[PDB]
């Protein structure tokens, strides 16, 4: 019936249209994340797993800043991934750069959404230097 | 009363960076994310679009599958 | 149903071509029979006269 | 088309009948012309006797 | 009732005949007329009333006719990009400042016959 067809019809096009160009633009922001981070001795091979435990983020900010961030946490835990998350977005927030719809479980549990939107903002409106 | 609306230029047109963020800037604005493929033609000529055609290509349709029938 | 609407077309053109003729055939007809009534009051004047 | 049909079937059996109405005045004609001219006969042969 | 089927029998018969006849004849010229200009580009139509529909072929004949270049047409194959196309070719005529009166899109979309004769007779009358 009707309802069938709409399904059919979101699952494919929606779908289709957002997987091809979140692949596309987690490529090359992969590309340009590694880009700037081969100044020090790091490289990232998948971007959702590698952003995790947060450690990533704050030398990305630290290369591109070019000024120092407080010491990371030490630890394996969940907990100790969230406050690395949170003291890069918090720096984030002090460079008055505008973040919407933030916080760390999203970037620990890795939304693809979200982790591509953090990336665009920093490309966009992040100055650097 | 005697003007072309088309050959006019659009509205909207009328009004330091890094080069490589720039690039990703002006890459994203394509739908897709990427440039477009050359030989391949756009959504609206696909027959997948759902909406419906004009009723011309429609008797066209009919009288192309009426001659693959026999 | 096609072939059904052609064909009907062409009897209804044979048959508005036969109905002409006999329109035509009215009007002449009509047309000599009053010169004949002109005639025989003008003769039956001359009778009365004579 | 079948509707079309339809209206053409009224609009053949309408003007037939209309035919028929023609042809059946059009006999009359003749016998009413030559009852004329024998008027003009008993008129011409009344004026020499006059 | 009998004289006015008289008078609805001839109005159908010699009014319908002889304008057929004549838009049969000014079709077929037409076509022809139509088809040699343009043959230099690798087009030809068939029907003048079909073809003319989709507004792409008016616009190669503008083109040809004209010497200049039209915009491209729109890229599409709906109803309202069949208009856009059209009348894309009926405003570069209205810069010719050649005269079309009752002209729109949507006539010669629909496919009136009447309406498309007499926007070749024009465009002959322009550019012969």
């Amino acid at each position: 019936n009707d309802n069938s067809s709409a399904r059919l019809f979101e699952r494919s096009r929606i779908k289709a249209l957002a997987d091809e160009r979140e692949v596309v633009q987690k490529k090359t922001f992969t590309k340009w994340v590694n880009s700037h981070l081969a100044r020090v001795s790091c490289r990232i091979t998948d971007l959702y797993k590698d952003l995790r435990d947060g450690r990533m983020l704050i030398k990305l900010l630290e290369v591109l800043s070019g000024e120092m961030l407080p010491k990371p946490t030490k630890g394996k835990m969940r907990i100790h991934c969230l406050e690395n998350v949170d003291k890069a977005l918090q720096f984030l927030k002090e460079q008055r750069v505008h973040l919407e719809n933030m916080g760390s479980h999203d970037i620990v549990d890795g939304n693809h959404r979200l982790v591509l939107g953090l990336i665009w903002t920093i490309i966009l409106r992040f100055q650097i230097q | 009363p005697d003007s072309n609306i088309y050959k006019k230029p659009p509205i909207y047109k009328q009004r330091s960076k890094h080069l490589i963020e720039d690039l990703i800037i002006e890459s994203s604005k394509f739908p897709a994310a990427q440039p477009p493929d050359p030989n391949q033609p756009a959504k609206i000529e696909t027959d997948y679009w759902p909406c419906p055609p004009s009723l011309a290509v429609v008797e066209t349709e009919w009288r192309k599958r009426k001659a693959s029938r026999r | 149903s096609e072939g059904q609407v052609r064909q009907l077309e062409e009897q209804l053109r044979i048959m508005d071509q036969t109905l002409k003729a006999l329109m035509a055939a009215e009007d002449k007809y009509s047309q000599k029979e009053d010169k004949y009534e002109e005639e025989i009051k003008v003769l039956s004047d001359k009778l009365k006269e004579a | 088309a079948e509707s079309r049909c339809r209206e053409m079937d009224e609009q053949i059996r309408l003007m037939d009948q209309n035919l028929k109405c023609l042809s059946a005045a059009e006999e009359k004609y003749s016998q009413k012309e030559d009852k004329y001219e024998e008027e003009i006969k008993i008129l011409t042969d009344k004026l020499k006797e006059a």
